[PDB]
RNA sequence: UUUUUUUUU
RNA sequence: AGAGGUGAAAUUCUUAGAUUUUCUGGAGACGAACAACUGCGAAAGCAUUUGUCUAAAAUACUUCCAUUAAUCAAGAACGAAAGUUAAGGGAGUGAAGACGAUCAGAUACCGUCGUAAUCUUAACCAUAAACUAUGCCGACUAGGUGUUGGAUGAAGUGCUUCCUUCAGUACCUUAUGAGAAAUCAAAGUCUUUGGGUUCU
RNA sequence: UUAUCCAUUUAUAGGGAUGAAUU
């Protein structure tokens, strides 16, 4: 359940808000604000990792680090490669902004 | 039940009134308009019967209009071509996949597995009997996935 | 043996006896210190004894030899237990049985583990033989009461523990916020055990034991 | 279609040594060389590169493990041990 | 001048264990067992030795000074029994009628959360 | 010729049960099937708790109890003098 | 000295500056069983499962040796044996005493291949008598 | 604690 | 100066301090007491805590489909323990075995030790008195005592009890019901013989 | 520890609370 908020909340987002994903969306994204929220994979590299949570808190955007490699958002969400960094570009009737 | 054992006689009685009820002044014009709206937003037919006698008050939609919920969905080319029951168990079935990708010892889960497997692939024929699912369609596991459209 | 001298034991200020017994010590030659050998050692009183009441005869406390001065052993607390006899007195057969564990921050960076035993309650309007739980509320009240209890031992030291403990203070309003969600017969904390203790500072021991 | 219904990789051993034996190590085979997980790329790729160093098909960078697996059953558990405290 | 010590009272259907020690249990006064008295290899745990191996214990324990003591009861183990062999009975007789001081009482025979399988298999002793 | 109705055994809607050991011959028996008696002793017999009384300090001590919990086997239950063999008619009421 | 006991170690010093002396071998550890009291001393437990006691200053790995249970897989040909020891010694083919004559090795010589007389020598014996099982206490099958 | 045995109708 | 052990005994450990007291760690194991003619699961089986993933069941519905159903040779999934293969682990128990006693004999029952096994992982094996010895689905036939999870109405102090009702779940009595009987509320509604179906 | 013996090195800093960094 704890983890389901984040998973559910994502997956939800997905499909009713507009969503993007893949690093070159991320950064594409975050050197605008488009981007509303960000996440940080475990696995990738802490220069990959701080850089990209980084622009977060100056695009006055919610960065959360995502304890895992490839999986999920870049497994279950619509795709099947390594995610290691996301982003959410609209959302709809959907509370992830908490 | 299909399977394991347990009757469970739990389910929704129709009351004999096969007509609206004296109270049931709303016409079945509007009581039409409100079912396509609440459609086109994204939601399944299950649940629009649902939603319609919860908030609109509006119950037996049979009653109140002589037609039925996915007759009504169904005449104006906004349903779904996957069923509603098979979109369901397939999606059980791709989340069943999904576990047990990386939990491969739950031995029980996929005995459950095995059973969906067996409801879908049985009331996939059923609806392939009717001409409303193509014959080509066949539900291949791998494509399981991409399949829920 | 013929050598071995008596050395009188203490207690901490706040129990009112200060004084339960002697222990003995051995010979005081050669290079073997018989200060470290009298030195790190348990023992294990009842507070019936300790207060002179027959009240608190169900549990019992472990006094840890923290130092000694002159002759006297001034002692310290370590741990606390209750009477295995009184808990298997206690349980009986038709109430559910539940358990409780979580380890604690005071103020003084002690680190101390504490269990607690919880009974359900028959009341009056029952009519039946079980007094059985469903495991929901077990969960529950087991997440609660973990959770009050980490937040009153976080916000005190291990002194006012120890006063809090005296009058088992913890039992009481654990039946008083229970009573509106599910009753428990009288419960209470089993075993408290000390896993790290902070380094010996003998600033902070004469003037809580003198 | 399917040549070895059993011996599988063995058969470039032919008729030689015993039949046990060839299974003893049919019990290692299909291991040595199979791609398993790195732990800093995330594809299921990596391969024996020698007796002891490590390698996947993505980072060139080389770790060192067990004869012919990744991680040891020893050495995971010893690691875990040393985590926990 | 009144002084506490703690007895071990060890009854495991054999020799009967008194272990007189000071109130921390670390450094022990005085240790009788049963089999110390009887050399018929018998009535280890029989009352005949259990209460004989008491008022000599309560005689060094008056010559050595101290005079109220607690006593804390052992059945065996975790595995073994759980039940005091015959000797308890008879040594707590002998404290008793020593005028030896007696004070709390208590039962420390170790009772395992574990269930470490016990002795002979699954068919059991068959004697 | 099915001698009771429960077959020996208070075991219902379940496959298995995990047993225990007897305490006086260690023989694995299924937990519904042991006979078990929470034995509630004296550790010592009002005689000498008497002494004991006379000769302990408080003038108010309370001989607490023993609480054993012991388990038997069948085989050996009948065996210590306990369970009743009993008859066929009557062995049906079991209070 | 300064890890807590139950760790294993790998790349022992049995002496403070030997800079890397015992348990060495792909897949070998030592664990450390117990330091002394006043330190200065410690116990470990080598892989051929004898204790020792060392000094709290010697240094030691944390963790495993790599490459472990290299001895797992068998060495299918003498092909595998052959180049395993080209890179160390001259220790392979072995070749039996008792297949040698007489003159070469006290196996050696008969008209049927057997050793003749005890092959359990003693610790006393000289360069060329010892050659069978050196000092055995015991010979056979192990029962553990 | 130990106690094996008893042609043929 | 004994300690284990036994109906006795002995094997065994013990002045280098055994057993015993207390404290500290390490290891593997199990998860008692709560714990029940109680729950879950197709069966095998499943009891420390917490988290996550996944399922199942009942209840309530004026939600949806509209026959999509039942039983099933072949064919498949799971399948106690023991056993096999290979690593890790190896406390306690302990087939083999080694001794010590009983016995006329004891290769056994009893005692001490003890390899494999028991435990973890990855594969096989597919058998158990795998037993309520009772195949599954459906209709009907009797009262009471319980008890589990809902739902309904009312009333002791928002809390908690009683009524009714579903889905389990056992028990007692009764049969102008059955059975050869033991017994069975199904093993009844069967010479007044045919609800459907699989296996033997 | 002084005889004696062993080990290490460039005989290279007295005891307690996947980037560098020399003049």
């Amino acid at each position: 359940s704890a983890g389901d908020n984040i998973n559910a909340k994502l997956q939800l987002v997905m499909k009713s808000g507009k969503y993007q994903f893949g690093r070159k969306s991320c950064l594409k994204a975050l050197r605008t604000g488009k981007g509303k929220l960000v996440i940080v994979s475990s696995n990738c590299p802490s220069i990959q990792r701080s850089v990209i949570e980084y622009y977060a808190m100056l695009s006055k955007c919610g960065v959360h680090d995502y304890h895992g490699d490839n999986n999920d958002l870049g497994t279950a969400c619509g795709k099947l490669f390594r995610i290691s960094c996301l982003v959410i570009t609209d959302v709809g009737d959907s509370d992830i902004i908490k | 039940r299909m399977y394991g054992k347990g009757k469970g006689i739990s389910s929704s009685t129709l009351p004999y009134k096969r007509k609206q009820p004296s109270w049931l002044k709303q016409k079945p014009s509007e009581i039409e308009d409100a079912i396509i709206k609440l459609a086109k937003k994204g939601q399944t037919p299950s649940q629009i019967g649902a939603t319609l006698r919860d908030n609109y008050g509006i119950p037996q939609v049979k009653s109140v209009t002589g037609n039925k919920i996915l007759r009504i969905l169904r005449a104006q080319g906004i349903a779904t071509t996957i069923p509603e029951d098979l979109y369901f168990l397939i999606k059980k079935a791709v989340s069943m996949r999904k576990h047990l990708e990386k939990n491969k010892k739950d031995k029980d889960c996929k005995f459950r597995l095995i059973l969906t497997e067996s409801k879908i692939h049985r009331i996939s024929r059923y609806y392939k009997r009717k001409k409303l699912l193509p014959s080509n369609w066949k539900y291949q596991s791998s494509t399981a996935s991409a399949l829920i459209a | 043996f013929t050598k071995k001298e008596w050395y009188d034991l203490k207690a901490p200020k706040m129990f009112l006896v200060r004084n339960f017994g002697k222990t003995l010590v051995t010979k005081t030659i050669g290079k073997k210190l018989a200060t470290d050998s009298l030195k790190g050692r348990i023992y294990e009183v009842n507070l019936a004894d300790l207060n002179n009441d027959e009240d608190q005869a169900h549990k019992k406390i472990k006094l840890s030899c923290d130092h000694i001065i002159n002759r006297d052993c001034y002692t310290d607390f370590c741990g606390l237990s209750i009477t295995r006899d009184k808990l298997c007195s206690l349980i009986r057969k038709g109430y559910t049985l539940i358990e409780g564990h979580t380890d604690v921050k005071t103020l003084d960076n002690y680190h101390l583990r504490m269990f607690c035993i919880a009974f359900t309650k028959k009341r009056q309007n029952q009519t039946k033989s079980t007094c059985y739980a469903q495991t929901s509320q077990i969960k529950k009240i087991r997440k609660k009461m973990v959770d009050i209890m980490t937040a009153e031992a976080s916000k005190v030291l291990l002194k006012d523990l120890v006063k809090k403990f005296i009058p088992e203070s913890i039992g009481k309003e654990i039946e008083k916020q229970c009573k509106k969600i599910y009753p428990l017969q009288n419960v209470l904390i089993r075993k408290v055990k000390i896993l790290k203790r902070p380094k010996l500072d003998i600033s902070k021991l004469m003037e809580l034991h003198t | 279609s399917r040549r070895t219904k059993k011996v599988g990789l063995t058969g470039k051993y032919g008729t030689r040594y015993g039949s046990s034996l060839r299974k003893q190590i049919k019990k290692i085979e299909l291991m040595q060389h199979a791609k398993y997980l790195c732990t800093f790329c995330g594809k299921t790729a990596t391969k024996r590169t020698c007796v002891g160093i490590w390698k996947c098909k993505k980072c060139k960078r080389k770790v060192c493990g067990g004869a012919w697996s990744l991680t040891t059953p020893a050495a995971v558990a010893a690691k875990s041990t040393i985590i926990r405290l | 001048e009144l002084v506490f010590g703690v007895a071990h009272i060890f009854a495991s259907f054999n020799d009967t264990f008194i272990h007189v020690t000071d109130l921390s249990g670390r450094e022990t006064l005085v240790r009788i067992t049963g089999g110390m008295k009887v050399k018929a290899d018998r009535d280890e745990s029989s009352p005949y030795a259990a209460m004989m191996a008491a008022q000599d214990v309560a005689a060094r324990l008056k010559e050595l000074g101290v005079t109220a003591i607690h006593i804390k009861l052992r059945a065996s183990g975790g595995t073994k029994s759980k039940t005091p062999g015959p000797g308890a009975q008879s040594a707590l007789r002998a404290l008793a009628r020593s005028g030896l001081k007696i004070g709390r009482i208590e039962d420390v025979t170790p009772i395992p959360t574990d269930s470490t399988r016990k002795k002979s298999g699954r068919r059991g002793r068959r004697l | 010729p099915k001698k009771r109705r429960n077959g020996g055994r208070s075991k219902h809607n379940r496959g298995h049960v995990n047993p225990l050991r007897c305490s006086n011959c260690g023989r694995c028996v299924p937990k519904d099937k042991a006979i078990k008696r929470f034995n509630i002793r004296n550790i010592v017999d009002t005689s000498a708790q008497r002494d004991i009384k006379e000769a302990s300090v408080y003038s108010t001590f309370q001989l607490p109890k023993l609480y054993i919990k012991q388990c038997y086997c069948v085989s050996c239950a009948i065996h210590s003098r306990f369970v009743r063999v009993r008859s066929r008619e009557q062995r049906r009421v079991r209070k | 000295g300064k890890m807590p006991e139950g760790t294993l170690i790998c790349n022992l010093e049995h002496r403070t500056g030997n800079r890397g002396t015992l348990v060495k071998a792909s897949g070998c550890y030592a664990t450390v069983v117990g330091q002394s009291e006043d330190g200065k001393k410690t116990k470990v437990r080598l892989p051929s499962g004898a204790k020792k006691t060392i000094d709290a200053k010697a240094r030691a790995m944390v963790g495993v040796v790599g490459a472990g249970g290299r001895i797992d897989k068998p060495i299918l040909k003498a092909g595998v044996a052959h180049h395993k020891y080209r890179v160390k010694r001259n220790c392979w083919p072995k070749v039996r005493g008792v297949a040698m004559n007489p003159v070469e090795h006290p196996h050696g010589g008969g008209n049927h291949q057997h050793i003749g007389h005890p092959s359990t020598v003693s610790r006393s014996a000289p360069a060329g008598q010892k050659v069978g099982l050196i000092a055995a206490r015991r010979t056979g099958l192990l029962r553990g």
